[PDB]
RNA sequence: UUGGAGAGUUUGAUCCUGGCUCAGGGUGAACGCUGGCGGCGUGCCUAAGACAUGCAAGUCGUGCGGGCCGCGGGUCCGUGGUCAGCGGCGGACGGGUGAGUAACGCGUGGGUGACCUACCCGGAAGAGGGGGACAACCCGGGGAAACUCGGGCUAAUCCCCCAUGUGGACCCGCCCCUUGGGGUGUGUCCAAAGGGCUUUGCCCGCUUCCGGAUGGGCCCGCGUCCCAUCAGCUAGUUGGUGGGGUAAUGGCCCACCAAGGCGACGACGGGUAGCCGGUCUGAGAGGAUGGCCGGCCACAGGGGCACUGAGACACGGGCCCCACUCCUCGGGAGGCAGCAGUUAGGAAUCUUCCGCAAUGGGCGCAAGCCUGACGGAGCGACGCCGCUUGGAGGAAGAAGCCCUUCGGGGUGUAAACUCCUGAACCCGGGACGAAACCCCCGACGAGGGGACUGACGGUACCGGGGUAAUAGCGCCGGCCAACUCCGUGCCAGCAGCCGCGGUAAUACGGAGGGCGCGAGCGUUACCCGGAUUCACUGGGCGUAAAGGGCGUGUAGGCGGCCUGGGGCGUCCCAUGUGAAAGACCACGGCUCAACCGUGGGGGAGCGUGGGAUACGCUCAGGCUAGACGG
RNA sequence: CCGAGGGUAGGGCCCGUGACUGGGGCGAAGUCGUAACAAGGUAGCUGUACCGGAAGGUGCGGCUGGA
């Protein structure tokens, strides 16, 4: 789960994409933030596209 | 997302009727939407993308204030909660306008017993709490009719705002109603936005225990102006005085929060429970 | 029976047929026997019609059937002129 | 819930009928002529093989038999009656 | 569409006046003659040795930025020149040059290419008698490039024709003023045109 | 000779080996953030899962007889509608899908002396005589329906017999040919149908036969994926005689006789896959791929089967079994992998639209009828191409914000501001695609003359008036273009590889600034590339991975010197084939471009003919330097 | 007669799952010893054999990539 803070828990519906995390052996996928019950990151500004976060005002 | 209103139906007692249109204020069954669920708002393709208040209301019920203690790490508490205002959006972090503190609203005694606990044993947070849950509200018992004057023409520098409103009691739960009954233009069209900024703001603190005044209707019907003196900051504070005075007038009191409580006990202690 | 036909090519709102000899049973834009001319019905060029008039006379001669508006193009370029 | 496809079926049945019948008689006589050649019985075999000859080609007029099949059917009937009669001749009347 | 931004910064990055602004380019109010260093917080900081890549990258953005042309359309033109016969460098510039919004520039109907773009877009030009509003139109050798007379009575065309009385236009071009037309005689040779670009470098940028 | 870039990462450092990773191009894509206009393309990749509703194949009154509604009057008859029926042609095309298939299935080139081909076109001959049946219709049972049962009338281009025999068919003999090819004689057998109009004459039909054209069937050479941890397979099995079947060859099927047939040149088996034109990548060689479009194949809920027929073992025909679902007690009903659409599954994939105006198709003398082929329109940045968000001027340079050594630097001519142009919108006009069929003249021909019809569409485009009028996304340790402040303190997080973060982080989070693209920008997934990292081009094995523990030898591979025969390889010329589209080059049409048309250039590969003989092959003859022997 | 398929019976291959058990990989700071790398404190490696908590030791023969 990428980003600072999430909202996922048991029974969270979720969408995964490829890509391993080098540090966590056995992890080989990432949760696409901003889809299904995965939220975007609150207060994110740079690279918002990669984190499910919509454009602020 | 876009969707394709294909056909359009009306259910009768003994058959379905296909119609060619559905005028506003009427209702029926549209066939063809795929990804639309309940509470979603549908508008025309070429049309202002509004979201009707569909799906609504929480509400938080326990008010615990957390004083940021000391003092150059207040920003980590205001950032811990920005991690918590997204993991758990049931609660509210709001600064008291006057007295000026950050108050952690919530959903019960236990809900703040976990947030203020996880806050400390994971983030350290230099801060401590009391605190009650003194989270009442305020409303009136009878319809009141007052004025809202705000005049300072003792030097020329602005300050004229006249307002007269009918504040009636609303059925409990309906929130806040606001109608604009100005006949003609005895108050200008541009001063109407920010005279609600004085009413809606003067309801956030109350007349007896200083808690949000909810469940009333406000009909603004009268008021005069000065062409030179009338500033938008002189029509805001005329509505604030009037409401703080109107709410104060016709019988206001304390609406406390009630709980639906399901206690799951062994039957041996049921009476110990019930009576108590 | 074997036919002389317009086989549509080109694009949308850009007809450019390909007056052609083919078995009646084909797809319009399908494998033909021989090509024996073209046609740009919108006359967008000096030559909006050519025909190997030699061959149309051959094919005709062995039973080939012109379409109702394929003789039109065969006639206009005089395959029938004595 | 429609058609003249059903007309085609109603039609194809009478055809089939009329076809099957000719075909029967053909085989029956063809067989019958060959039998009468096997014991020959010379005059009679040819007399019969003629009615067969006749019924074979008459069948080939319609959609019953292909012209080549009636030709096929005919060849074999002849080479059978003839090679049969071979064991003891007297082949009059005519069909040789 | 086009770059459509602040342009003085473009030039300061390039370290070379590209003439993109029109009259002020020659004025001393030009930014390059006030600040000959790149834009933003770090410009007056002592540069560090550019990479071979950096060099080709910059040399290409140069040629690109001059013609105000999408990297897409650019690349497209470049590829066509490689497929085309003989020299790529020449044909690229050539093909770059044959652009209608660019023909209209060296015929000085407008001051800046941006200005010429709008001129082409708004109907004000004409190729060979018919109206043509497509800034990409590949001007072929032998064509007639006029202001359309339905807008010859116009303050801005006048003022720029006015300033184009007796200036020699490049060898491949012919400008009859008053009549306000022009002719694309031939496509430019390499030596025939100077621009602050080493052509060979752009080629090497796409060969990476 | 139009074609070929590499980088980071093993060490303290080096050189080498070697894997890993990145930059590029691509996609029927999808997901995040974002999103103004138009054009051409394109859009269920998954459940060949299940489907509500509408439509997707009919047409001929110039084949025949009929019942009901009219229109002139003397219950009559004519007539034209109309509904079915009989009859004819169509329904085997067109449209969908990729399940099955590793096969003569496809590709390429050939064979058919072993064959069919409705309609269309040429050439020859004929249409004489007689009879007959069944529907419709009138009569009668059952059903809640499908609907059906039985008795009687009747017409024809429906069915049958007789005759004619141009001709064709079969048996037997002979002549030429050589697999069943053409010819001949005697025997036997076989044709047919009328309708119409303006009626001593044409028109559409019918009959047998011959040829053509087109479309096919069957056969054969060569090519077509993974596993040998699948090594042996085969009883209709291989061949033969006879016979059945078919348009036709054949173990295709049957009976008998024989004991065969196939396999390391990979049989059998298992896995996966429709194949091709082409598409993508690549310097090429190569790799990967088969969506759209064109060609063939296969399949029409899962199966079997045959009928009709020129043609089917038939997507919207029949029969039977199975599964499933459906309508209200015997039974019946259904078949969207047609077009739209629903439902399910899925990361995902469109309107229950418009029109037969055109092109093509079916029937028709023709008017015409039908055509979810097709022509259009709709939705989706899916893709590609075009276009807009303004242009010129505007300070040693406002405000705000960022940095600072507190002087200043930066955003930045950017803004404001002036002027100019004028996307949108508004009015006016307004298409090409449409000239045939038909009518008139001629002769129902050649030729001339005339008329009718446009879904898209009041759209494109043209004229006039006309408003400054969306910007976003990734990224800024190195590879790799773009740097500083603050926050944070092995936390929170980043991460494609090397790696960042433990209190002064150009690598995290915000900011200001910068770089790159721009109605898009990024991510994930897959393909080719870089990868000379399966190396034919173009690699290796003492110590890096890699010489079998060593012999002997089977198959196979390779093979000395001279002369001749053949010409198998090899080379050369010609000729046929190598469809169209695509790709390429040139020209042109849409204002450009995408897209689209015309013309060119052709090659590999096979067929045939002709030629050469160095090398390779084979055959013959000779040698003695290899090899073997005394 | 053949024939979809239904049934009976017996085999072959594949896939998933199984008390328990085998060893394998990985995992910032566990326990025991110290086998290897310096003659690594008994040169090392080796095929095999038997033994031993563990690394390993010992026999026989081999190698130098050791003296
Ligand atoms: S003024 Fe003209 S030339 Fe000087 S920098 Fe700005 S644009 Fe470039
Ligand atoms: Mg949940
Ligand atoms: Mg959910
Ligand atoms: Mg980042
Ligand atoms: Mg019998
Ligand atoms: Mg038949
Ligand atoms: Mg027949
Ligand atoms: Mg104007
Ligand atoms: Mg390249
Ligand atoms: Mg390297
Ligand atoms: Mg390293
Ligand atoms: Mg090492
Ligand atoms: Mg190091
Ligand atoms: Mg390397
Ligand atoms: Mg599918
Ligand atoms: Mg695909
Ligand atoms: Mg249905
Ligand atoms: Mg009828
Ligand atoms: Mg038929
Ligand atoms: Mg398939
Ligand atoms: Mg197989
Ligand atoms: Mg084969
Ligand atoms: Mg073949
Ligand atoms: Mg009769
Ligand atoms: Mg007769
Ligand atoms: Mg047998
Ligand atoms: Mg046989
Ligand atoms: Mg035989
Ligand atoms: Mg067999
Ligand atoms: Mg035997
Ligand atoms: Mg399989
Ligand atoms: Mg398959
Ligand atoms: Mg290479
Ligand atoms: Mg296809
Ligand atoms: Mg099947
Ligand atoms: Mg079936
Ligand atoms: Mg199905
Ligand atoms: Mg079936
Ligand atoms: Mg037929
Ligand atoms: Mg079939
Ligand atoms: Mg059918
Ligand atoms: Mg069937
Ligand atoms: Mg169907
Ligand atoms: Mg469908
Ligand atoms: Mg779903
Ligand atoms: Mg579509
Ligand atoms: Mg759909
Ligand atoms: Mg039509
Ligand atoms: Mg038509
Ligand atoms: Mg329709
Ligand atoms: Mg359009
Ligand atoms: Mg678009
Ligand atoms: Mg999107
Ligand atoms: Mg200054
Ligand atoms: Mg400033
Ligand atoms: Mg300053
Ligand atoms: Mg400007
Ligand atoms: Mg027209
Ligand atoms: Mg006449
Ligand atoms: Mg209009
Ligand atoms: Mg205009
Ligand atoms: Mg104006
Ligand atoms: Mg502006
Ligand atoms: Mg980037
Ligand atoms: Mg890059
Ligand atoms: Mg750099
Ligand atoms: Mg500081
Ligand atoms: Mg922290
Ligand atoms: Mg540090
Ligand atoms: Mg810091
Ligand atoms: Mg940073
Ligand atoms: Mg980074
Ligand atoms: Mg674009
Ligand atoms: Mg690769
Ligand atoms: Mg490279
Ligand atoms: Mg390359
Ligand atoms: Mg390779
Ligand atoms: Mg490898
Ligand atoms: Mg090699
Ligand atoms: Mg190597
Ligand atoms: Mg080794
Ligand atoms: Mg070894
Ligand atoms: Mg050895
Ligand atoms: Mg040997
Ligand atoms: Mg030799
Ligand atoms: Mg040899
Ligand atoms: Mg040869
Ligand atoms: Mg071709
Ligand atoms: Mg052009
Ligand atoms: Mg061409
Ligand atoms: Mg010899
Ligand atoms: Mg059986
Ligand atoms: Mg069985
Ligand atoms: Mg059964
Ligand atoms: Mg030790
Ligand atoms: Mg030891
Ligand atoms: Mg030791
Ligand atoms: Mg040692
Ligand atoms: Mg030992
Ligand atoms: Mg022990
Ligand atoms: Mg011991
Ligand atoms: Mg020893
Ligand atoms: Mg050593």
């Amino acid at each position: 789960i990428p980003g600072e803070g999430h909202n996922l828990q048991e029974h969270s519906v979720v969408l995964i994409r490829g890509g391993r995390v080098k540090d966590l052996p056995g992890v080989r996928y990432h949760i696409v933030r901003g889809v299904y019950d995965a939220a975007g990151v609150k207060d994110r500004k740079k690279s918002r596209s990669k984190y499910g976060t919509k454009k602020p005002k | 997302r876009k969707e394709r209103v294909a056909r359009l139906l009306r259910m009768h007692a003994n058959h379905r009727e296909e119609v060619e249109e559905l005028k506003a204020g009427d209702l029926g069954a549209v066939v063809g939407l795929k990804e639309t669920i309940t509470g979603d708002t549908l508008v025309g393709e070429d049309a202002p993308r509004v979201i009707l208040e569909s799906i609504e209301v929480p509400e938080p019920v326990i008010d615990v204030a957390i004083e940021p203690k000391t003092k150059a790490d207040q920003e980590k508490l205001s950032q811990a909660l920005a991690r918590l205002a997204e993991e758990d959006p049931t609660f509210r972090v709001s600064t008291h306008p006057e007295t000026g503190q950050t108050i952690i609203s919530g959903m019960g005694e236990l809900h703040l017993e976990i947030i203020v606990d996880r806050l400390k044993r994971e983030f350290k947070v230099d801060a401590n709490v009391g605190k009650p849950q003194v989270a009442y509200r305020e409303t009136i018992t009878k319809p009141v009719d007052v004025e809202g004057k705000f005049i300072r023409q003792t030097g020329g520098r602005g300050q004229y705002g006249h307002v007269k409103i009918k504040v009636e009691p609303l059925p409990r739960g309906s929130g806040f109603e606001f109608v604009n009954a100005i006949v003609g233009g005895v108050i200008p069209k541009e001063y109407i936005p920010a005279v609600q900024k004085g009413i809606e703001e003067a309801m956030q603190s109350g007349p007896l225990i200083g808690f949000p005044v909810v469940d009333i209707k406000v009909t603004l019907y009268d008021g005069s102006y000065h062409e030179v003196d009338s500033s938008e900051m002189a029509f805001k504070i005329a509505g604030s005085m009037a409401i703080k005075e109107a709410v104060q007038k016709g019988d206001p009191v304390i609406l406390e929060p009630i709980m639906r409580v399901e206690v799951t006990t062994p039957e041996e202690y049921m009476g110990d429970v019930i009576g108590d | 029976m074997v036919k002389i036909r317009l086989a549509r090519f080109g694009s949308k709102h850009n007809p450019h047929y390909r007056i052609v000899v083919t078995d009646a049973r084909r797809k319009r834009d399908g494998k033909y026997i021989e090509k024996i001319g073209y046609y740009d019905p919108r006359k967008t060029t000096p030559d909006w019609l050519k025909v190997d008039v030699e061959r149309a006379r051959y094919w005709l001669s062995v039973g080939a059937q012109p379409t109702d508006t394929a003789r039109r193009l065969l006639r206009q370029a005089g395959v029938f002129r004595q | 819930r429609n058609l003249s496809a059903l007309k085609r079926h109603r039609q194809s049945l009478k055809r089939r009928l009329r076809n099957k019948a000719k075909k029967s008689a053909i085989k029956t006589l063809s067989k019958k002529a060959i039998q009468l050649a096997q014991e020959g019985k010379a005059e009679e075999a040819l007399k019969i093989m003629r009615k067969a000859e006749s019924l074979i080609d008459k069948a080939a007029k319609g959609s019953t038999l292909h012209k080549n099949a009636a030709a096929r059917r005919k060849s074999r009937l002849m080479r059978k009656v003839r090679q049969l009669l071979e064991a003891a001749g007297a082949p009059l009347i005519g069909g040789g | 569409g086009r770059y459509i931004g602040p342009v003085c910064r473009l030039c300061r990055r390039e370290g070379v006046k590209l003439y993109l602004k029109g009259e002020r380019c020659y004025s001393p109010k030009c930014a390059m003659e006030r600040r000959p260093y790149p834009p933003g917080q770090h410009g007056q900081k002592r540069a560090r040795r550019p990479s071979d890549y950096a060099v080709r990258l910059r040399e290409k953005q140069k040629l690109r930025r001059i013609y105000g042309i999408s990297e897409r359309q650019f690349r497209n033109l470049f590829e066509e020149a490689s497929k085309k016969k003989g020299v790529t460098g020449s044909v690229f510039l050539g093909l770059l040059e044959s652009r209608l919004d660019n023909v209209v520039y060296r015929l000085g109907f407008a001051v800046s290419r941006r200005q010429a773009r709008q001129l082409v877009r708004h109907g004000h030009i004409t190729v060979n008698g018919r109206r043509v509003d497509l800034p990409s139109y590949r001007v072929r050798p032998g064509d007639e490039i006029a202001v359309a007379e339905k807008s010859r009575n116009l303050e801005l065309i006048r003022q720029n024709l006015e300033a184009m009385k007796g200036r020699k236009v490049g060898p491949w071009l012919s400008l009859d003023v008053e009549g306000m037309k022009g002719k694309f005689l031939r496509l430019p040779d390499r030596e025939d045109l100077a621009l602050p670009v080493n052509e060979q470098l752009v080629i090497e940028f796409y060969s990476r």
